[PDB]
Formats: structure tokens, sequence, C-alpha cells
RNA sequence: AUUUUAAAAUUAUUUGAAUUUUUCUUCUUAUAAUUUAAGUUGUUUCUAUACAGUACUUUCUUAACCCACUCGUCUUGAAAC
RNA sequence: UUACCGAUACCAAGCCAUAAAAAGAAGAAAAAAUUUUUUUUUAGAAUCUUUUUAUGAGUAGAAAAUCGUGGGGU
RNA sequence: UUUUUGUUUGCUAAUGUAAAAGAGAAAUUAUAUAUGUACCGGUACAUAAAUAAUCCUAUCAC
């Protein structure tokens, strides 16, 4: 679905109307009486394989490579784990600036392509948002120091979505190091944090 | 009394009701006494009253001289107010004796609320000039001592942004 | 103005225009030491700025001088009293401001080894038309009695001379870098040595 | 190398001003080598943050912030303005902010 | 300023105390309006104490609306209970000041059969 | 001449391009290290 | 609790024309939905699995930026020497 | 010549009051639970309610609505 | 000087920063010219001339 109104061509995801709203003499009705919103559209620069700063985040300037666009509209993106540390991770497009380069560009690395679309529609968005009983069950840990860390790990861990995710980035890991590996300065590259120094004027940088 | 206390049983109480002296002269006296132990301040009263150390008068100090004595507290001025000293001496033998009746050793008690208010004044009439009367009130005052005897929350994000920061200094 | 701490070289700078600019780093947030002056300029003539100091050394508070127009008359204090003429002195950010400004006569014991700055919008060469009299504030300051100026040459004259002696070595380290620059561009990889070349070094 | 920048060095001056009205709502921020109307442009939407200390711990630490959103550029010199979400306060006037790369 | 909550709008949490009320003691901070000639805050300038004014009245919908959202209701008796049965969301009830320890204890349970809210239940508590 | 192009091939640089002279410029130093070392 | 309807617009269909031959060409015959109509809605965190904490709301207290002259009064005119 | 900064004026939006203007003596809406329960509302006070638009300086002065004190009847 | 834990009866355990995020940068000098180098201020030869529009220094973890 879609509306074409003075050329844009908007695009609308269907929405659920959740908050009520009371009403003017009687009873209570929902607000959102719309039921179709357009869809985010991002910008013309993130593409499928391109690699990009995560600005904000506790991997904070760790270069990762862009995997999804995730429907939702904030995408995923892995520093193939054991390349760089990043897993994989869901972001927003506002806290990553998307280089011009790309992974698909080398002579090297294009070849497997096909593959990783695929592994990348094999991953959902509802595979991120953690469950209600996890949380609570972290939650419960709290009623000494290390040891409620470990156990809040353990129960990350446990989650059987967290699992299935672990699985794919490491098949993604699996289908991409060697090669990433073999380009040496870019697998430098892709390791090393991104930073702003003292020349970077920031305004100026097509980067 | 004005003070807080808890444990009435290590303190030792005083009190004068409507003394014939100076407030701001006895004021002073008891200012240059405050947190004292009461054999040390009894000591300093005897000498003032025999001119040896001076009060210094740092708070009603219009016109008070400028002794040698006042050296001793980092100041210029001071005094050695005598009836004052003596009715000052009186209550902290009085409070001395108290603290004797009771169970508390003397060289142990620090005057932790030396408190003089100004009393009622006493009204007399003074002659002036072109046939007009005039106050010539005393400013007399209470005061009370007091002896005293002397020798959360955690959160699990807030938990885990803890721990990245401990991991990041590391 | 992002810097801990800017040492300004006042030679050959136009005090006012000088002290104008400082003002505003100093307001902004930024300890500032005025270098060397002795050699500050000023825009009139010798005779027209020295009348100009006259006068103002003649208003003194009638009443008792003590107090009233104080007539710093080292260039280093006229620069700084310049200086919180243009500052919001009598307020708290005022004073601080005022505050993070130094200034020396010459150049003492961190502030050879610093870096010089240098304020060109301020600059007697780019300032003044060159049929124009300019005078050197030392020696207004000696003409209205400052004296130690011949004492504040010699120490200039003497630390030259280590300058120099500094810059040498300085520039014998640079060759000597540049050489092994030279040498060791060869013995990295190709690709590599090209894409430096490509981005000039 | 502990630690890393993304953000631009920036300088919270005083309140958008006539001469002698205040106008506490906005902030004027300094950003490092940013000279012009057109670069200050640049960063027009992006984020700012004021952060700062005290002495008294409050959510477990020393360390506070204050979000805002860097509103319009402010006149020709590369000064611009930054409205927050709760007024800075002028003891901030010569103080670091930080303005990050987000958006 | 103003002052958000949710939908409550307050435009101004500080109060107006009276010109000068805080020079001399025999000037309380009650609100008075300088009368008179060559006053200031009457003239309005800079800097001075503002005047209240009708502008700063709160919305007509959230007017006397505590921080709850309910209107305040002033109780002193079982009886004066029951107007708000049909209204025990819209109003919260407030014990009066004078109302006797054992009677106010069964005017909170009273409250708490009615789910109403008692705003000052812990007097004599 | 030969500066203003380098500057402007500096400005038109990808984050990747800035990143692969920071490399080499490291290599470089590694290198320059190496043969300072054997001159002292 | 019927002007948050009606229509406009849009999408996907259906009948008939038009000269601007056009994946936004227009009107109109009918039908459904939609929002560009018909004033902000959603998603995810956090507060928080808390009963008051250092967070939150609030009072006072200090600073800081900017501002601010003794009120009353007679007076053309009062901060008034 | 541009660009800028710059009022309580201007503009847009909100809220208060005033003024005027429209206009007014019957009914289920939703969510949450698990087809039935629970949760809020289910209005109609004419000097009143809903909505609209404009406007808002002020001494002497005038008016209205409010607020409070001592006592009275209810 | 070094290490650890801390500063989450008037007191007797104890905190503050007008400014950390690479807060990097020592010729000198003239401005209708300078600076070196080598000889005897002079001569010859180099060098800078959008000079921080630069250079240095960061990420290669154990
Ligand atoms: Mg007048
Ligand atoms: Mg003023
Ligand atoms: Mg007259
Ligand atoms: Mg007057
Ligand atoms: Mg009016």
């Amino acid at each position: 679905k879609h509306y074409n109104v003075k050329g844009k061509k908007k695009v609308l995801v269907p929405v659920n109307a959740k908050k009520t709203i009371n009403k003017k003499y009687f009873g209570r009705k929902v607000a959102s009486k719309k039921k179709y919103v357009v869809q985010r559209k991002l910008r013309k620069s993130i593409e499928v394989g391109k690699v990009a700063i995560i600005l904000t985040g506790k991997h904070m300037g760790k270069r990762c490579i862009i995997t999804k666009i995730l429907n939702s509209g904030l995408l995923a993106v892995v520093g193939p784990y054991e390349i760089n540390g990043v897993p994989l991770k869901r972001v927003d497009s506002r806290y990553l600036v998307v280089t011009s380069t790309n992974i698909f560009n080398f002579e090297n690395i294009a070849k497997l392509k096909d593959d990783f679309l695929n592994y990348a529609q094999d991953i959902d968005d509802d595979s991120f948002i953690k469950t209600l009983e996890i949380k609570k069950k972290q939650k419960k840990l709290l009623k000494f120091m290390n040891n409620v860390i470990d156990k809040i790990k353990e129960i990350r861990k446990e989650d059987p979505k967290v699992q299935k995710l672990e699985g794919i980035q490491k098949d993604i890991g699996s289908l991409l190091k060697p090669e990433i590996l073999k380009n040496k300065v870019f697998a430098h590259y892709l390791k090393s944090k991104f930073t702003l120094r003292n020349d970077m004027v920031l305004h100026k940088m097509k980067f | 009394y004005a003070k807080k206390i808890r444990n009435l049983g290590k303190c030792a109480k005083g009190a004068g009701v409507d003394l014939r002296v100076h407030f701001k002269n006895t004021y002073e006296a008891a200012r240059a006494i405050r947190r004292m132990k009461l054999l040390e301040a009894k000591k300093y009263l005897n000498d003032v009253i025999e001119k040896k150390r001076c009060v210094p008068f740092r708070k009603y100090n219009g016109g008070v001289g400028r002794t040698n004595q006042a050296k001793e507290f980092n100041h210029t001025q001071g005094r050695w107010p005598a009836k004052s000293c003596k009715f000052l001496l009186n209550i902290l033998d009085n409070v001395q004796a108290n603290a004797e009746s009771r169970n508390l050793d003397v060289s142990k008690l620090r005057l932790i609320h030396v408190m003089v208010n100004k009393a009622r004044p006493g009204r007399r009439r003074t002659y002036k000039a072109h046939g007009r009367i005039n106050p010539f009130m005393s400013s007399p005052c209470h005061i009370q001592i007091i002896a005293r005897e002397i020798n959360i929350s955690n959160q699990n994000r807030l938990k885990n942004k803890s721990v990245k920061k401990q991991q990041t200094v590391q | 103005m992002y810097k801990k701490e800017y040492v300004i070289d006042c030679k050959g700078h136009l005090l006012g225009r000088l002290a104008s600019l400082i003002a505003k780093e100093l307001l902004n947030g930024q300890r500032i030491v005025a270098v060397r002056c002795e050699d500050i300029n000023i825009s009139g003539s010798l005779y027209r700025n020295k009348l100009k100091y006259q006068e103002f050394l003649r208003l003194r508070t009638n009443t008792n001088p003590k107090k009233g127009p104080l007539h710093l008359r080292e260039p280093s204090k006229i620069l700084w009293r310049c200086v919180r003429g243009m500052l919001p002195h009598k307020t708290y950010k005022g004073q601080l401001a005022l505050k993070k400004l130094k200034v020396c006569v010459g150049m003492p014991y961190p502030y050879d080894k610093k870096k010089k700055y240098v304020l060109p919008s301020a600059l007697r060469a780019f300032r003044l038309k060159k049929h124009r009299r300019y005078c050197r504030l030392g020696t207004l300051s000696s003409r209205v009695g400052w004296n130690y100026d011949t004492l504040v040459k010699k120490n200039e004259v003497l630390r030259k001379q280590v300058s120099k002696a500094y810059y040498k070595k300085k520039v014998n380290n640079l060759n000597e870098k540049k050489e092994i620059k030279t040498e060791a561009l060869n013995l990295i990889n190709p690709e590599q040595r090209q894409v430096l070349e490509n981005f000039g070094y | 190398l502990q630690a890393v920048r993304l953000y631009e060095k920036g300088v919270i001056l005083g309140y958008k001003r006539s001469q002698r009205n205040q106008d506490p709502n906005f902030t004027l921020i300094s950003i490092k080598n940013v000279n012009t109307k057109k670069h200050a442009q640049f960063y027009v939407g992006k984020r700012v943050a004021y952060v700062y200390r005290t002495t008294k711990h409050h959510d477990g630490v020393k360390i506070k912030c204050i979000w805002g959103k860097v509103c319009r550029t402010h006149g020709n010199s590369g000064v611009i303005r930054a409205k927050f979400k709760t007024h800075i306060p002028p003891k901030a006037f010569g103080d670091r902010v930080r303005i990050l790369m987000y958006p | 300023a103003v002052k958000k909550v949710g939908k409550i709008i307050k435009k101004r949490t500080k109060k107006f105390t009276r010109f000068q009320s805080n020079r001399f003691m025999r000037v309380k901070p009650a609100w008075r309006k300088p009368r008179g000639i060559d006053c200031r805050v009457r003239r309005r300038y800079k800097g001075t104490n503002l005047m209240p004014s009708i502008g700063y009245g709160s919305n007509k919908k959230t007017k006397f609306l505590l921080p709850n959202n309910k209107y305040k209701y002033v109780v002193k008796n079982v009886k004066e209970m029951e107007p708000l049965i049909m209204n025990h969301t819209k109003y919260c009830v407030q014990i009066a000041h004078n109302v006797s320890s054992k009677k106010r204890k069964q005017i909170i349970e009273r409250a708490k059969q009615m789910n109403v809210s008692v705003i000052n239940a812990k007097a004599r508590l | 001449g030969k500066k203003m192009i380098i500057k402007k091939k500096r400005d038109e640089a990808t984050d990747f391009e800035r990143f692969q002279v920071y490399f080499a410029k490291r290599e470089l130093k590694k290198k320059m290290t190496t043969i300072k070392n054997k001159k002292n």
C-alpha cells in the first residue's frame, strides 16, 4: 500500500492504535483514527553492505558493516563479531554514519553477496525485542556484585531468540571473515575505532 | 534550657536568674569561655579578675580599648570585666557543684552551652539639660550554662552501565 | 580559543586592536599570556602618544591620589589596563576573565619554550599604511618613566642567542627525520607507499 | 588511546541577547573550527550535551548532563544558537560543551 | 517559568509577593496592588516585582485540579463523603483540620471503601 | 598548486582512505623508528 | 451521540469522452478501502519489577548571567540636594 | 553593497479574561482481561454549557465580580 | 615516595574544581622583503612566501 500525492509516493505501513483518550461527554475512545502510517524511508546512502560507524552505544566508534534494512525502519549491523567485536546489533539510521565504503565493491568479497543477503533475510525484527519474562527474571536478581552480572549474562544467553541471533551471527562470520582477513588493510580498518581529531573539522569531511 | 541533649545523665546545668551585670560584657565573657573544659574556663575567669588575661571584645567592641593581652585570641581589643567574671565564676562553681552531686568527673566536663540572654531592665532616672528626664536603665541578664562529660538503590540498567564503565576503565 | 593557554607574541601588534582581540577570547574563557609587551605598537606618532599618556597621568584624584587612576607604566601593565578597559571587569565573570590574562615584558620561564602565536588582524604591518607614524610602546613607556627598557632589551638579545642555538638543533633533527623518511619510504609496501605519495606524505 | 571523541568540541557562551536583555531560552555555542554561517548550518540538527561535574553523587555518579538540539546558526561567524531541555545556568558561560555527531 | 506535568499547565509557580515586602517586616508578602504615583511596580519597570494579572490564569478545563488530576473536596463528616461515591475519580477528599483522631480514622476507612483518595491520610497517624 | 591539490584530495577523501593513510603513516613510523634505533 | 459528516485527495477496480498522447493526462458512471481530508500518532527504551534514595516533585538557601534608584506624597516634573 | 544582531510592535500556535457571535431544555464509546467479567466516563447547573472570532497600556475617576473580619436569623 | 580502599557534643573518616577528552606544536625577522649557509654590516649561493589551508601524534588489544 502507498499513496502518490504530488509525486512523492509515500508507502503506508499498517499501524495499531494503542492509546485511549477520554471522549468529550461520554466514554473513552481510541486516539488514532488513522490506521496506516507512512513508512520511514531511509536516506539515499544507507545500502546493504556499507561500513558504518556506530556513534552512540557501548560499541562507540566501532566500524561495523550494515546487514539488513529491517522493515520497522531501524537496521541491523555486524562487525562480524570475531573480526571487530560488534555482535548482530540493531541500530537506528540516525546513530550511524554510513561511510562511502562498501564491502561488496571489493573484488574478492563481492562474490559472496547472495549468501549474505539470504542470511540477512533469515533475521527478523522481533528476534531483537526481549520478551517480558526474561526481563522479569533479570530483575529478580536484584533482591552481591559480579555474581549478579554473571547471572544476568547467563539469563541473556538462555533466551531462544538470542541463541538464534548468535547462531546467525556465527554463520555470517563464517561466510565473511576469511576474505576480510585476507584484505589486511580493510580488516584493520574494520577492527579500528573511528575518532575525531584536531584537523578532522567534521563539516568539511565527506566520509 | 535552649539545647538539644539526648542524655542529661552526662550533663550538668546551672543558671543565674537576673544578674546585675552588663549583658554585653558578660556576653563577651561567655563567648571567650565557650567550648572550654570547665576547670580551664574557671582558671581563665580567675586570671581575668586578677587582670592577667583579657577577654577579647569582638562583637560589642565600640570604643573598647586596645590591650596587649588580646593577641592571644588573634584580636586587638579586649577588657577585664571583673564583676561579670565574678558572676560567671559563681555560676561555674554552681555547675561544678551540680556535677559533683551527680557522678560527673569535673576534669572531663566541657561547656557545651554558655548562653547569655538579656533580662528585663531595672529603671532609674537621669536628669539632663533643660528639664528633661531620661532613663538610666541597667541591662541585666540571664545566664544558662550546660557542662557535659566528654571523651542504597541499584536498578538493572544502572548496574549494567556501571559494569560497562568499569570494563572501559580496565 | 579551545587551547589551554595561548601565548601571544605581542611584538609588531597594534595595541588597541590586539587588546580587543585578547578581551573577547578572555571573555569566552581562555588563558592568554601576552608576552614581549615592550614591542607592542601604537598607531599615533610617538610625541602624540606621549601627550595622550601625559594627559592620562594628569588625571589623578584631587582629594587623595593613593586611590584614583593608577598610572601603571610598564608596557605590560599598560596592555593589561587596555584589556581591562574592554572587559566588564566590575562583574564576577569579567574579573575572572581579567585574571585569566597574564602579561610579560620580554619572555621568561615557560614562555620561551611555548609556541608563540600572533594575531594577524592586529598586526601593524597589515593595519597601518607605511607612510603613517607609529610608535613602539616600550619607548613611549621609557619616555614616561619606566626605566627598565635597556635591561629588557639586553635580556631579549641574550634569549635570542639561545633560541638560535635551539633552532639549529631543531633544523638538524628535521633534516635527519627527512633523511630517515627518504630511506624508509623504500622499505614499506608498494601500494601503501603509493597511497602515501597520493596524499602528500 | 583510551576513550574516543565522536563530538565536535564547543564553548557555551552567553545566552541569546540584546545589549542588556537576556533571553535564557537560547544559548550561543561556538563550535571549534567553524567560522561561517554555512559551516555552522552543517551542525544545525545535531544534538548537544553540556556535561558537568558536581560534588554530591546523584544516580550514583558525580557527572550529569543537560541535552539540547542546536536550533539555528547565529549570524555570520559560525556561532550557533542551542536550545536545551532545561535552560543552562550562567555558571556555564566559559565551559566546554560536546556537540555530538548524532542524527 | 511554565510548569508542565502532563496536561496540567501552570504559568507561574512563583507567588506574587507584595512590593517591598522583602524590605520592611511591617509589609507582609500577601499581594497588595501598589496604588500611588511613582511606584515602579505599578508602572512595570523591567527588573521589579510582577503584577498578578488575569493572563496568568490556568486553563478553564484543568483549573482547580491538583497534581492528582482530582478536584479537592474538604470533608468534615461521614455524611459529606457520600456525594462523592458517584465521583470517586474526579474528586479527592481532604479531611478537615479540626476533625478528631477517631473520626478521622472512620473517615479514612469510609474513603477506602469508596475507593476515593484522601490527600491527608497521615494526620495524627 | 601541488599543496592545493593535496588539500583538495584530503578534503574529498573517504573515511577508509583516511584510515589507509593513517595505516601507511603507522607503518612508516615503525620503519622510521627502527632506522632511528639502528642509527643510535 | 451525525457538519472528524459531506465533498476534496489517494489507491485498486469499472462506463464514457477530451487534446495538454501523457506509469501523477484530465474530467465522470459506479464500487470498495485509505489520509495528503477530518489540529500527533506510533515503536522502543527509562523511571521500575520502586514506596523514597543521591532519582523524581517542592520549599528554602546560596551563587552566576542580565536587569533593578526610597516607598508614601503634593507636583508639568521626585531616585532627588 | 550584502549578511547579520535586535523589542512587550509584527507573524504562527497555545492558555487566561473581556466583548460580541454562533448554538443549545437523551445516547454506549473504548480498552483490558477470559463468549462473559473488570476498568474508567455514560454531560444538559441558562449570570449555565459547548464552540467561534476579535481584543487586552493606564493616574484622577467610574463600574462589576470576587476575598476577608465582628455580630444576627436560617 | 609507593600501594590499597574511600570522600555515595558542633563535628571527630573524608571533595572540590570558570573548565581534560590529542586542551600536541619554543627560531628569529622584515612587512617596498626575510632567513639560513660559506667567506670578508658587505659578497655569493640556497631556502620560505594561502607560512596551523601545515606538521606531529593516535587504533596494530592481551
Ligand atoms: Mg507621575
Ligand atoms: Mg543596572
Ligand atoms: Mg514646582
Ligand atoms: Mg517618589
Ligand atoms: Mg486594563
